[PDB]
């Protein structure tokens, strides 16, 4: 029942994924005796996490019990009453691993804030699932409270390997020093689309087109979202002029890829529609038609 | 404005959105030996996109297809409104007649007013002091 957290200098990804899988799992699982332990890769260097996401196959992989209305109280948080319904009956089962979880940057750009470290704190009470994280940032101690490293029971080994890091330094543009808004993720976005199929990237040149039309109409540094989106069935009427997409079950089929991305999101509108939208900025959005999405 | 044009040439009273399926299905596929050419009169066209060029993309676009017997006629304000909606490029797919509409000027006012008083001028009547 502790928690391994491994620091240093390197690259420490090829390191905790063969560790976690390819040892620890089948091990534990010849132990408790058939299947293995399933292993929840988290990616920490990735923008572009969300912490409802990962609590949702969270729950789908664990089954928890559902929230009595007694226990949702008035407009309360739905993940930390969850997590700690789940602690409460965690306490009684007999001891045995049954999901082990790796992150892989425990201080990235978006998986430091307040409230991810707070899920990941009361989530590592449970004495039945397993934590393995690691660390790149110098200050990193500063991030946790002196309640939070009560619960974490954290144990600390170094591991420094001088390695290169070629897969953590994709987001961001290393051509530019190194300056080029971590916090954006507009990177990642041209590296998926440097390998994708044709008709995909035209289906995400008209999309930007349009959402760039629509924010120049209705408007600089903006942000798009929601306000400046695209009607699913105008987008269909659009798409099918083209011959892209045939019919909507298509369009439905290949908007799934993009979506799980994080590189476009559908959502509903007060009268009922259904909106998709990119949530991105104008001068992104510019650099991203002129560099890779120009030429076809 | 979709219920209410549906409501005018079926009879039925259905939400908006299940009115836009039903127009854009009886728009495409009902044969043109049953059905009656319609004349919409859209008006005030400026009020209708001020959220999302929908309304409007759905009206013009509704004229497109073949099956359909649809003659639409949209008054407004600005003159190149749809080109800063749309698009160019739908503009042009979808080919309509544009008409302007200058100013009056002293004449024709002077006109329009001396028309509206052609019998009452210069004339004659009884009239009781009483």
């Amino acid at each position: 029942g502790f928690s391994l957290l491994f620091y240093g200098v390197g690259s420490k990804r090829n390191f905790l994924e063969e560790f976690a899988i390819d040892y620890l799992s089948p091990k534990i699982a010849y132990s408790q005796l058939v299947n293995s332990i399933p292993c929840l890769i988290l990616n920490g260097y990735n923008p572009s996490c969300n912490y409802r996401d990962v609590f949702k196959e969270i729950t789908d992989l664990l089954v928890p019990a559902e929230l009595t209305r007694s226990e949702t109280k008035y407009w309360g948080n739905h993940v930390i009453l969850q997590i700690q319904k789940m602690i409460d009956f965690y306490k009684n089962q007999p001891l045995d691993i049954k999901l082990i979880l790796v992150v892989h940057n425990l201080d990235g750009p978006s998986i430091r804030k307040n409230t991810f470290q707070t899920m990941l704190s009361f989530l590592s009470v449970i004495r039945q699932i397993a934590i393995v994280a690691s660390t790149d940032h110098i200050y990193a101690p500063l991030l946790w409270d002196n309640m939070k490293a009560q619960n974490y029971n954290f144990v600390f080994h170094d591991i420094s390997n001088f390695e290169p890091s070629t897969v953590e330094s994709t987001f961001q543009d290393v051509m530019k020093m190194g300056k080029s808004d971590t916090s954006s993720g507009a990177e990642g976005a041209k590296y998926v689309l440097q390998s994708l199929t044709v008709n995909s990237k035209k289906m995400y040149k008209l999309l930007i087109e349009t959402q760039m039309q629509n924010m120049g109409n209705l408007s600089g540094p903006k942000r798009g979202t929601q306000r400046t989106g695209v009607e699913l069935k105008l987008f269909n009427h659009l798409c099918a002029a083209d011959f892209i997409a045939s019919n909507e079950i298509a369009l439905r089929s290949m908007l799934r890829e993009f979506i799980e991305h994080k590189m476009a999101n559908i959502t509903k509108n007060n009268s009922g529609m259904e909106i998709i939208w990119v949530p991105y900025t104008y001068a992104e959005l510019e650099k991203l038609l002129k560099t890779v999405l120009n030429t076809l | 404005c979709y219920e209410t044009l549906w409501n005018k040439v079926s009879g039925e009273r259905l939400t908006w959105a299940a009115s836009m399926e039903s127009l854009e299905f009886y728009f495409k596929r009902v044969p043109k030996n049953k059905k009656k050419t319609i004349v919409v009169l859209l008006d005030e066209l400026d009020a209708m996109v001020t959220k999302s060029q929908d309304i409007m993309y759905n009206f013009f676009n509704w004229t497109t297809y073949e099956n359909a017997k649809l003659i639409v006629i949209a008054v407004a304000n600005t003159m190149d409104l749809p080109e800063r909606q749309l698009g160019n490029k739908i503009t042009s797919r979808i080919g309509f007649t544009r008409i302007m509409f200058t100013g009056y000027t002293h004449e024709e006012l002077k006109n329009i007013i001396d028309l509206r008083l052609k019998g009452l001028n210069d004339s004659f009547f009884y009239v009781d002091t009483k």
